[PDB]
């Protein structure tokens, strides 16, 4: 067969980004959310109460036979109707654990049936509701991917992915979702991931030490780790670019040749 | 001007009917169907 | 503790005063949109009713048709007819109705030609002379591109573009230029000679800012969707000013990003908002400047102004330094990334970077945007994103499609505009492939981009913005103290 | 006639060719009579709309203290639904700053819903009258509508321990205010001062 | 005899109107008229002020200006006088308010966003969330946005004209709206118009955009769309907060700013490469409708006749003598149609013939009503031509003459038929009898589509057919040349006019432009074109708190 590797380069940066994009990675769980905690940050439905859904199951409706169609196994949420929801995460450029086209790449290399756009400042995966609580839950919050204080789940209102960090270190946000309880050191969610208050804050961990932070971020910074650092990523870039443009030019195996 | 009437506020015109009259501070105060009191001369009478 | 009530500050940055580059003016952000700046109203008003007739086939058809002989007088008689018949004033018909003077004080007809010995017996009131506004060696060259032809440089008055759209500039030009034609020279007024120097004036000889966009774009010409990037180059006059290639690379991009992304994207294409900060990243502080002028020290420190052949090495080299750079500065500095808040922004500042110290290595165009291009896909891996998702719909088929050759993706830079498929819808682009363009050229010390005929006419110091200096002039709109042409006061009530 | 001192805040401007007045800060004008708050210290509130009402004060002879809220831009939380964009909030320590005075004249813009859950929010915390300075026609009575004390329009169920007691429409943003409203100010300030 | 004309005649004639002789030569040149006066001195400040020197305006250039008597211009059913440079578009700021605010006019309907609000996103829509959105559409369309003091904004003062109206055919629901942002269309019509009006219009809500002058005077016609749509994007997604997705945040969208969406003109191809919202894609009928007389007035030809002036004014003056042609303009010709009572008294004329003979629609369309109707009008008028000097030195070319009459006989033809081809086929009738008549016509290229109007005026071939209210400054006869389009606009308002129908062509552009907001009153055009031209209109677009005041 064929081995994959995943990403170019020697830093731990180019390892992170690795791990993030290897499925048979385990990702190391630094806190504890229940499900529940998570559906009310998520903010789309009463925990308890049934999914809502958009089409009868598969199974009620009807559908043209269709060999290659029914090849592929459909996701759970699929199977019932359940409506498609998303979740949106601000990371900060400030060694964010994760940053946005990493975590698309890896939630498109690791989940099923799900659609990931990324933006400067914002990154959101949409999915049926009951997979996407499932992975939600799983990988996207109790794991090294999310930083209480550095990356945030966000919806409407995002900003401050290039700010500095407030005295806490916390990333800067313009409805206060989060706030820093000095008390016990831990972060709380007190509004959801659009900004309607939560009746009760949910408790998210605390905030990861600096330097744990600078060893699992995906991102190259002067101060941290440079691209300079690495040369392998930006000579693979550099080969990509010249790839599309003797492809772009004339493509035959002629003019590849000055590859 | 008394209960059940019919009244609108000039401002705005603000249809409701008075449900009560409730002096404070020696001044007169007019309560409406909103829960909103209101000033008798800011008010007037319609049929 | 928590109280909910105490709210969030915020946009702190946007409060403090946006310095202008190359300038010494601090202006709001809110005096820099673009209907909120008399200035880049201007400019826009200025290049839309600009229009390059060609008076040498109407002179041939007056000497071979009509047997009228033409001398430096008539040339002179008829220059003054005209500069009082196209701002509306009238010559024939008896009983005609007038446009008021004050409404119109911004028309000029002017004349330029290559011939020295004609324009030696020229009034120098309607002369545009190449050899008093350009240096000798770019007065050379300038006149041996011209050549030994006349033309006229009509400028409607601004109110008229005002009022109608831009494809009424050339026909506002055609009908003046033959009514001043027939009488002053004494013709029939309609013959077939009136035909001739009509359908001269009309296309043969004229000479557009922008071509009509039919179709799905449906936009009639001298519209800014129409403007090529080395039409805009030429447009700017820092060449004949000043000998720094960097800083009139950096004043066409000033200028291609105040007219693209703010006028032509924002309203054109857009509403609203605008995109004002998409475009101010550019040309506010010295951001861009400083990225630039390490793009030329590295370029004359290892290539040189025009040392080495563009080849796909040195665009690798040159742009992933540059690159490199200008994300290092970013993580250096907060200041400059709070600035530069947005991906799209700083996107677009490196990648222009990038793509300016490719062409001064160079001199070519394609390389530039190439360079361009690859600063994109490498800023987009240094930090893990590149812009609002929607912006590097050209940045991913750039690569491919800058030294294209299929038809429908192949174009030299200068020859490219917004109206080239890839280029046609997105923020953040189009000034600085104008900027890529222009530096092109820069390197290499050129009079001109793509049309001398352009940068002669928009050398004319009786425009009412300077093209010299771009930003000074934005500066001046943002602080209210430039005076605008196309207002109507004297036929409107007192408020 | 009679001398006017004031305490120039202890915090610069906003940059080189900025605002003079910075976000967060207090001019005390040493006899408390009034204090105009301004959202902000950007052009759309300061010494277009916001020093030329204190000059006009100053003028007519009465000592005014100037305060730009630290978050004086968007709408309260507790607005319906929330705040979005941004969050209007004011801090213990400028409540008790503006408390001092005998009167308070607050700037506000252009949206109705905006201003009335604004205005709820300023006088949770503020017990002296306040003149509502707005662009916006906002009649006084939707203030009452959410629960805000009122000169003409109380409320059965008051959530405010302030009175709007005069609202004054016409006063744009960023835009010099003509001597009409000022004077339209200043006589509503000394009829509901003195 | 009595005449509508004769009054003005008297006023702008010294000598007898049926008076044969004058003399010439002793006027003193252009001196004779104060508007060419002004225009020196102010041409002598601004050369030496701003020009340094460069002349700008030479009367003794040319032809000598003012050999004859320069007359003044009475406009019809107003007793106010002005010179014709006053009637200039450029120089009339009643004119150029006039395309204004037709070309910042976007009509949207809100009934699919309405439905897709409610069951796709689980949004409930209420009367109240309805006026939340009018609130958010109002602040936001100019220049504004919400709730984001960080985000760059156009000066309120310089879009005061900009705002955004809401209308529709449910009575129940326009009495629950906001009366502060409402066009009542019980209270703006008569109540049989208004009932044929929400009948044709139906149970649904619409919402009318009107984008700042400013925004059309920088850029083109093009640019209003986009910016309406944008702008009701924006306060779509922030008046109501959704928790749904993107991609139905996508099909919203298209259902908020891309289905329902009415604008007044359409793109032209060719040489004529314009956008929307031009003056040259707009329909007849579209301009039938714009104009507001058959409002307030009961008279068919008046209602006729306000949509001739207003044809004329846009499309003879604007859209051909600038965005065609350029230069000094056509203005003559469309004053020709509105100055004096010339073509009222021979519209007149025409309405008493038809109601005498006819009955007011009491023919079926056949050939021989339309040749007799249309034969009887020209003659009359070209007799009145000739027994009045005064007249034809009033209306001096031929162009003026022809376009006048055969105006006359094709809005009498629709009066006796109500078929617009059947008042469009009088036209052409009448101009080729003008011709026979009096050896003339207008100028070398004025009857190109009046020769090849009698075949294509009942025809049924791709590119000839077409009822007269779906022609318009595209249709391929009369693309080019003056002296037309505006009363092909009368003629196919008075095809209407007699049936006494409440629209022409498009109910909601009836009803948009029944809005008291506008700054330019569409139901007096005349009226305002005087004021204009008095130097009294007040005018939108002016940059004045962005300009220094030296
Ligand atoms: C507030 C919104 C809502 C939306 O639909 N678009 C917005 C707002 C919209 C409105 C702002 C006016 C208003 O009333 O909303 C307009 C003007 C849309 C337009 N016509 O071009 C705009 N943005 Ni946006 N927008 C901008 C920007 C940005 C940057 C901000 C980065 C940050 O983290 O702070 C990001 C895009 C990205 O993530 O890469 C961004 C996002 C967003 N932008 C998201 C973010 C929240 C959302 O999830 O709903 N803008 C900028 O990067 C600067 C240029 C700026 C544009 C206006 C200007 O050029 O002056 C403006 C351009
Ligand atoms: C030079 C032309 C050729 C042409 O393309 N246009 C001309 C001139 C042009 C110029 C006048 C320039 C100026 O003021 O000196 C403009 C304004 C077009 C323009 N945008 O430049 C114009 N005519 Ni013409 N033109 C007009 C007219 C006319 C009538 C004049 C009738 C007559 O007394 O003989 C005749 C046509 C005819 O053959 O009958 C006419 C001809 C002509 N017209 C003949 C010859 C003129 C001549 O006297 O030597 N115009 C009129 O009939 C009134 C409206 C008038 C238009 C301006 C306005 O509306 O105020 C003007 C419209
Ligand atoms: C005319 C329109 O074409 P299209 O929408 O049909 O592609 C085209 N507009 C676009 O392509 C897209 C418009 C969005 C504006 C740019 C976004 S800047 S701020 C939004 C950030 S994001 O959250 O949307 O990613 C234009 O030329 O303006
Ligand atoms: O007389 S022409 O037909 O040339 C044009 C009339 S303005």
């Amino acid at each position: 067969a064929y081995t994959p590797q995943f990403y170019p380069g020697a830093t731990k940066v180019a390892e992170n980004r690795r791990n993030h994009l290897n499925p048979n990675y385990e990702l190391e769980k630094l806190r504890e959310i229940p499900d529940e905690d998570v559906v009310k940050i998520m903010g789309h439905r009463q925990p308890g109460e049934d999914y809502k859904t958009v089409h009868p199951p598969l199974e009620e409706m009807d559908f043209v036979e269709d060999y290659a169609r029914d090849l592929v196994e459909p996701l759970n949420g699929a199977k019932e109707g359940h409506r498609v929801r998303y979740i949106q995460f601000a990371d900060s450029m400030y060694f964010a654990p994760a940053q946005p086209y990493d975590r698309s790449r890896s939630y498109m290399s690791r989940l099923r049936g799900v659609d990931a756009g990324t933006l400067s400042g914002r990154q959101v995966v949409e999915c049926r509701e009951s997979d996407l609580e499932e992975f939600s839950k799983n990988i996207l919050m109790d794991t090294e991917l999310f930083d209480p204080a550095t990356s945030g789940m966000r919806g409407a209102t995002v900003h401050g992915h290039s700010l500095r960090l407030d005295e806490n270190g916390m990333m800067f946000d313009a409805l206060q979702r989060c706030v820093f309880d000095e008390k016990t050191g831990h972060v709380m969610y007190v509004k959801d991931q659009v900004g309607k208050p939560l009746d009760a804050p949910v408790d998210v961990g605390e905030p990861i030490p600096e330097a744990k932070l600078r060893e699992i971020t995906t991102i190259y910074r002067n101060d941290g780790v440079a691209m300079r650092a690495d040369p392998d990523v930006i000579e693979v870039v550099k080969r990509i670019h010249r790839a599309r443009t003797l492809g772009g030019y004339i493509p035959t195996n002629e003019t590849f040749k000055g590859l | 001007i008394e209960i059940g009437s019919y009244v609108r506020y000039i401002n705005t015109g603000t249809h409701g009917t008075v449900k009560a009259i409730e002096p404070k501070n020696d001044e007169e105060w007019v309560l409406l169907e909103n829960d909103i009191y209101y000033r008798p001369e800011l008010l007037e009478l319609v049929e | 503790l928590y109280n909910p009530d105490i709210g969030v500050p915020l946009g702190q940055r946007k409060l403090m005063p946006y310095k202008l580059s190359n300038t010494d003016d601090y202006c709001e952000g809110d005096d820099l949109h673009f209907l909120n700046n008399a200035a880049i109203q201007q400019l826009w008003d200025d290049i839309r009713r600009t229009v390059i007739v060609g008076m040498d086939t109407a002179h041939s058809v007056l000497e071979k048709r009509l047997g009228v002989e033409v001398t430096p007088e008539t040339i002179n008689e008829y220059m003054h007819t005209i500069n009082h018949s196209l701002p509306g004033g009238a010559v024939v018909q008896e009983h005609m109705v007038e446009v008021h003077p004050s409404l119109a004080w911004d028309c000029y007809a002017r004349i330029f030609t290559g011939d020295d010995e004609l324009a030696d017996e020229l009034d120098s009131r309607f002369l545009i002379d190449i050899n008093k506004l350009f240096p000798e060696e770019q007065a050379e060259t300038l006149k041996a591109a011209i050549g030994k032809k006349t033309y006229q440089v009509s400028r409607v008055p601004s109110l008229v573009g005002r009022v109608c759209d831009g494809g009424t500039i050339s026909r506002w030009s055609a009908m003046q230029i033959g009514m001043s034609f027939i009488t002053a020279y004494k013709l029939c007024a309609g013959e077939a000679a009136t035909a001739d120097f009509s359908y001269a004036s009309k296309h043969a000889d004229v000479i557009q800012m922008g071509n009509a966009l039919p179709g799905r774009r449906a936009r009639g010409p001298n519209e800014p969707g129409g403007i090529r990037f080395g039409i805009l180059s030429d447009v700017v006059q820092t060449t004949r000013v000043s000998e720094d290639p960097v800083e009139q690379s950096l004043e066409v991009v000033a200028t291609g990003a105040a007219l693209y992304d703010q006028i032509w994207l924002g309203a054109y294409m857009s509403g609203g908002i605008g995109f004002t900060q998409y475009a101010t990243a550019s040309y506010t502080d010295d951001i861009l400047d400083d990225f630039s002028y390490y793009a030329l020290d590295y370029v004359e420190k290892k290539y040189g102004r025009m040392g080495t052949k563009a080849t796909m090495d040195v665009v690798e080299d040159v742009a992933g330094e540059v690159t490199l750079y200008a994300l290092e500065q970013y993580d250096d500095y907060p200041a400059l990334l709070e600035d530069h808040f947005g991906g799209s922004q700083r996107a677009a500042v490196a990648a222009a970077a990038s793509g300016i110290g490719v062409c001064m290595a160079t001199g070519n165009s394609n390389a530039g945007v190439n360079g361009w291009y690859l600063s994109q896909i490498l800023h987009k891996e240094y930090h893990s994103r590149l812009g609002f998702y929607g912006y590097d719909l050209q940045d991913q088929c750039g690569a491919s499609n800058s030294l294209a050759i299929r038809n429908d993706e192949a174009a030299p830079l200068e020859l490219r505009g917004p109206n080239y498929p890839n280029y046609a819808m997105n923020v953040g682009h189009q000034g600085e492939y104008a900027g890529i363009a222009q530096a092109a050229h820069s390197a290499r010390g050129d009079a001109f981009a793509l049309n001398p005929l352009v940068k002669v006419a928009f050398a004319d110091p009786m425009l009412v913005f300077d093209f010299s200096k771009p930003r000074k002039e934005i500066a001046r709109g943002a602080l209210r103290e430039f005076e605008a042409a196309g207002e109507r006061d004297v036929i409107l009530p007192a408020k | 006639r009679k001398e006017q001192i004031v305490d120039c805040r202890a915090v610069m401007g906003l940059g080189e060719g900025g605002g003079l007045a910075q976000r967060g800060t207090f001019a005390e004008g040493l006899r408390n009579d009034v204090v105009v708050v301004a959202m902000s210290p950007g052009r759309r509130h300061i010494t277009k709309p916001v020093c030329e009402i204190t000059y006009g004060i100053r003028e007519a002879g009465i000592q005014t203290s100037v305060l730009v809220l630290d978050a004086g831009g968007g709408i309260p939380s507790d607005a319906p639904q929330g705040s979005l964009g941004s969050t209007f909030g004011l801090k213990p320590e400028e409540a008790k700053q503006v408390n001092r005075h005998k009167l308070c004249v607050i700037h506000f813009g252009n949206v109705k819903s905006h201003i009335i859950y604004k205005a709820r929010l300023f006088l949770k915390y503020v017990d002296i009258p306040t003149i509502i300075v707005c662009q916006t026609p906002v009649d006084m009575e939707d203030f009452a509508a959410i629960g805000i004390k009122t000169k003409n329009v109380m409320p059965l169920e008051s959530k405010t321990e302030g009175k709007i007691v005069e609202i004054i429409t016409g006063v744009i943003r960023g835009e010099s205010a003509p001597q009409k409203k000022i004077d339209e100010i200043i006589e509503s300030i000394k009829k509901h001062l003195g």
